[PDB]
């Protein structure tokens, strides 16, 4: 696995407007903004 | 050839009829010489406002249902453009748009009294019902 690595965890802002059906020329200005964690993980109950 | 209508709430079909060839093209020939005539040099300035028409026909009401019918502005708009138009020949004197939309109404105020026939009377009960059914007598004032 020396040859498939990760150097770091990023962080995304995916933007994006709402879809045709929910479209005017008035709620275009209204932008979605969405989140992921690239290469990061989820855990359980943390044990600390 | 040479190449149903709804009234309040109701339909009807239509059994006119060709029985040759002549009054078509003499028709023909009247349409196209009438919508031949409005073109002019100040129709291209109207014509460069479609992109803008499309973007009326988005913020607002009025406009969205007369671009549907427009089966022609509605496909230009977003097929053909145009660069900016020439300088006015003697434009710090003479107003194109003014020519283009003077000569206009004239070819219109026609259209209807040639591919047609003009109106000579109009309805006017003083103390009469006020609508008319099939049949009955009205009274009229002569145009």
């Amino acid at each position: 696995l020396m040859g498939d690595m990760a150097e770091r965890t990023t962080a995304i802002l995916v933007s994006s407007a709402p879809d045709a059906g929910a479209a005017t020329a008035t709620t275009r200005n209204m932008r979605i903004y969405d989140g992921a964690l690239y290469h990061g993980l989820i855990m359980m109950a943390y044990q600390a | 050839r040479t190449a149903v209508i709804c009234y309040n709430g109701r339909r009807y079909e239509l059994e006119t009829n060709l029985q040759h060839r002549d009054g078509s093209d003499a028709a023909i020939r009247t349409l196209v010489l009438n919508l031949m005539f409005s073109i002019n040099e100040g129709c291209l300035l109207l014509l460069a406002l479609i992109p803008t028409l499309l973007v009326q026909g988005a913020h607002d009401g009025y406009v969205n249902l007369l671009i549907q019918t427009a089966n022609c502005v509605r496909e230009t708009g977003q097929l053909i453009n145009i660069p900016p138009m020439p300088r006015i020949q003697d434009g710090h004197r003479r107003f194109p748009i003014y020519e283009t939309i003077s000569s206009w109404i004239s070819t219109s105020s026609r259209l209807g009294d040639t591919l047609g026939t003009r109106a000579i009377l109009r309805v006017c009960v003083f103390d009469g019902p006020s609508t008319v059914h099939p049949g009955d007598r009205t009274a009229v004032i002569q145009v």
